[PDB]
């Protein structure tokens, strides 16, 4: 349900398994889970 | 079938207090 352009790496979380979408502390996602068994973090500013 | 007993006495409706309980994930994304 999500779409837009970042840079992918592996994440440090502590997900909890009901679970599928990551934000931050001001809103923004910053984290995702693979919808094939993974749980990696999304820095979407790739740069500017 | 209205298999109903005798013995059902009605309590006093005793008042407790819920001090901090409720509280659950409102929604089903990760925050922190």
């Amino acid at each position: 349900g999500l779409t837009g352009t970042g840079v992918l790496t592996p994440s440090s979380k502590r997900f909890q398994p009901f679970q599928q979408f990551g934000r931050d502390v001001s809103d923004f996602t910053d984290s995702v889970r693979d919808p094939k068994t993974s749980e990696i973090l999304d820095i979407s500013p790739c740069s500017f | 079938r209205c298999t109903t007993f005798d013995d059902v006495q009605a309590p006093n409706y005793t008042q407790h207090t819920s001090s901090m309980r409720g509280v659950y994930y409102p929604d089903e994304i990760f925050r922190s």
